[PDB]
RNA sequence: AAGCAGUAAAUGUGGAGCCGUAGCGAAAGCGAGUCUGAAUAGGGCGUUUAGUAUUUGGUCGUAGACCCGAAACCAGGUGAU
RNA sequence: GAGGGUAGCGGAGAAAUUCCAAUCGAACCUGGAGAUAGCUGGUUCUCUCCGAAAUAGCUUUAGGGCUAGCCUCAAGUGAUGAUUAUUGGAGGUAGAGCACUGUUUGGACGAGCGAAUUCAGACAAACUCCGAAUGCCAAUUAAUUUAACUUGGGAGUCAGAACAUGGGUGAUAAGGUCCGUGUUCGAAAGGGAAACAGCCCAGACCACCAGCUAAGGUCCCAAAAU
RNA sequence: GCUGGAAGGUUAAGAGGAGUGGUUAGGCGAAGCUACGAAUCGAAGCCCCAGUAAACGGCGGCCGUAACUAUAACGG
RNA sequence: UGAUAUUGAAAUUCGGCUUUCUAACCCGCACCACUUAUCGUGGUGGGAGACAGUGUCAGGCGGGCAGUUUGACUGGGGCGGUCGCCUCCUAAAAGGUAACGGAGGCGCUCAAAGGUUCCCUCAGAAUGGUUGGAAAUCAUUCAUAGAGUGUAAAGGCAUAAGGGAGCUUGACUGCGAGACCUACAAGUCGAGCAGGGUCGAAAGACGGACUUAGUGAUCCGGUGGUUCCGCAUGGAAGGGCCAUCGCUCAACGGAUAAAAGCUACCCCGGGGAUAACAGGCUUAUCUCCCCCAAGAGUUCACAUCGACGGGGAGGUUUGGCACCUCGAUGUCGGCUCAUCGCAUCCUGGGGCUGUAGUCGGUCCCAAGGGUUGGGCUGUUCGCCCAUUAAAGCGGUA
RNA sequence: CUGGUGACUAUAGCAAGGAGGUCACACCUGUUCCCAUGCCGAACACAGAAGUUAAGCUCCUUAGCGACGAUGGUAGUCCAACUUACGUUCCGCUAGAGUAGAACGUUCCAG
């Protein structure tokens, strides 16, 4: 309440709107993936049980905000344009 | 038994907004005025409604234009 | 007893503009070569 | 957390769930970058990035909400000694 | 006189807002119910440190509320605070003046001759050819000093008063009223002005049968020079 | 305001189903199913036409002028 | 008041208002039985009849009844006036700053009155003229801008911002370092960069107009365009985003889509924050005294009277202010009992006279004591009748 | 003691009278040639034997009108004492007056 002058949130207008088919992912940098056994395979039923994922919501995504360290094998459902060009860079390959 | 007048506009801040001698940007603005009492200089210049504002960075000069007339300069510090 | 007009573009991409207008002065509709921000090239408008 | 076993003990089990580790956009989406834009040309918000659980104290919110006090309104009943 | 009838979103009225169990412009009892009250009143032990406001903007607003401004407690960033000397600038008030716009006294000269010619003398918040004293903005210039700023927790305040001074208003009336500036009261005891919140001097940590001063004073009440 | 009247104007549900869309068996697109529609037919009432004041209500102003010489019986 | 259900026949008729018939339905109509009661049921006659009555839907009338609204500022409140924006003065040479203080304007306009390039320069014109109540037009010199600048005013402009002549649409798109203003929301200036262009030989100028008023959140609805979403899937229906529109919401930061009066029949909560009576400050007005002396008075300003203008006292009149009292300080005129001031009505003592006497005029000193009874109006006042040595004026809530 | 082009508050102006040239500025006699007038080859630009210092233009003289003006007083005024209008201490007008003043002058072309 302002004692009578309007408020701001009836000054203000509204914008934009709500999807009803909002897809969430579980983001993973290669920061978290230092300490795998060289050449493992990471799968995410691994990630949600090793530590690294408390709750995937809708699947596992990784990005690349830092270097890997080690030569892995990574299966996920979608990966940052920079996360499989250093994953592929230290040895190994990925796969959706 | 009753007034005609009670009327008046809102004050308008005019005058000098820098002092002489003072360091000032390229985008700030020097003196607020109705029409041309005070003349641009060296890297100065005019605005829509008459406002001057400087163009570098530099010291505020404030130097006397010709017989009862003043301009405003900008000179860049050495 | 002015109005305010639109102006589109002839027969292209419409990048309308909004002037006034005086009905007696000018009875018809006007002309005027302005910027198509879609075409990217100055074109002729109407209305 | 509920529940289960326990002295109405407050312990042991119970990992659905909640917060944090990554933002940006109305959204599709992209991602240490993203939005706007013909154009990383410029600008906006982020890359500053330690958190989380319990609890003492201060203040706020929903409940009468620091205490006492109206002129009235509505509902169902009692009255022509 | 006795026995009966009409009941409150209703009855009765030869009509007065008249009566319905000693207050009827709408009876009484219980419940919703701790109705609501931006309005009054009240609100319980002790010390220590700091310490306001009575203003602006908006308001179905004017004795209410909200943000800003002044207070306090923490965590931070470092001369970024204040006064003075000096060198610089912006800005037309006091005074003055008649060169512009007006108003206006006394003469002289024939274009119809006291104000769009000339010689003298005056006037102005909305006239200015001129123009201070102060105040204001600056210079990581100099000396003396002690602040200032940012983030977060909690507040109160929106009824002000007199005196001096620059003005409007009124009548160059008011302990009148509305603004600028400083002080005091408010929230400040002590001494002086006989008594006397606002005037003059001066800011009470506590105790003493010690001394020097301020305003104001020294014949008696009554401390000090008949 | 009340009473009577009807020439026309205007006006609801309801009836009426042109015509325009979304779907697809085979830029078009027949059917079926669907979301909406127009021409026209629909009464009182109100605008209109009269009557009623012991119904509600209302019943003027400025000049000049004698056989009534101040006045104004009369006229504008 | 219409449509439709209850609700069926026959004929007239330029998917039908109307004469027409019994069978539904209706009858505080008659005669019978239950039953020596006519409330009710049933049966037989008569009347009426697909109307009426009843249900749903629709239109109109409807203070008969009900729920509510009816602004604020204000030298108390009403009535009058005012409410947003622009310019000037008050404003005390930075900026800012009040009053129901002193003056005006705005709710637009222009397709050239915009941009650009080149040129130009105004009022008034001591005189000459086809001589028309000196000023339309033309001619030559004085000409410190006294002209103009769409529209109020104030600051600016003859290096033009004023006038004319040529081509033009920059009155562009995507932005934007840094500043002014500022409680918030808003408002103002801006170099520079990329994409298009216009004018100019070229530098270079151009993101409307010499500058400052011509305007209003959001919510909801309409019209275009489009990257986007669209409930199991593919479409669609509906949303989002960009551009744009519709408010004297003028009480102009806009309560709701939709709103006026009376109370002497009145009620509750508050205020001396705010009126009516008395007190207080003030003295405009009021009452009573003075200064100047032009003139009235035969001559003669001053016996006495005193134009024009000027200076004071008093706190009894009508007001100004709003400082004490609204959990309460009772009015006007009397009656009864008084007190006190002196600006003296009577009585006492004195000047001067325009003082013969008897009677007066005016002024000074004097407050001891006195200072009537009735008619008319609620009164104060005021008029009247008859008297008196005299029938004084003021204060005390 | 020249022309061109800039810097500076008219102390640089306005007047009044005087002197000077055919090397330079001007005046000057022409409209076929590019371009130009809301009468005027008037201006603008042009095609260019002569004709002349009468004016434009200059260096020289004169303080008449304008312009620049200290010293000393006066008004006003910050601060502080009295008290309301008077003392004291800093600042310091306007006007008027003695007066300056008939410009100073960089680069530059050729003399
Ligand atoms: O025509 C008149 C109008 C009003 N008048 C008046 C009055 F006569 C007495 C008082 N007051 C108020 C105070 C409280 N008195 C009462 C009495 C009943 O309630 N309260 O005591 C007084 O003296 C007052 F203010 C007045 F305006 C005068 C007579």
């Amino acid at each position: 309440f302002e004692g009578g002058q309007l408020p701001l949130f009836r000054r203000l207008p509204k914008r934009g709107f709500t999807n009803i088919n909002r897809k969430e992912y579980a983001i993973v940098n290669l920061d978290q993936l230092n300490k795998f056994e060289d050449g493992t395979e990471v799968t995410p039923a691994l990630l949600v049980e090793s530590g690294v994922v408390k709750n995937e919501k809708s699947g596992i995504k990784i990005l690349g905000n830092g270097s890997l360290d080690k030569k892995l094998t990574v299966k996920a459902h979608k990966f940052s344009a920079s996360a499989a060009e250093a994953i592929d860079a230290k040895g190994g390959a990925h796969e959706v | 038994s009753s007034t005609k007048n009670g009327r008046d506009s809102e004050s308008k801040r005019l005058g000098a907004k820098r002092a002489d001698g003072q360091f000032v940007t390229g985008g700030s603005i020097l003196y607020r005025q109705r029409g041309t009492k005070i003349y641009p200089g060296e890297n100065v210049g005019r605005g829509g409604d008459d406002t001057l504002f400087a163009k570098i960075d530099g010291v505020v000069k404030f130097e006397r234009k010709g017989r009862d007339k003043k301009q405003v300069s900008v000179y860049a510090v050495a | 007893m002015r109005v305010n007009v639109t102006l589109a573009c002839t027969e292209c991409g419409d990048r309308n503009y909004i002037t006034t207008k005086n009905k007696r002065n000018n009875p018809e509709r006007v002309e005027m070569k302005k910027f198509c921000s879609r075409e990217n090239k100055q074109t002729l408008h109407r209305e």
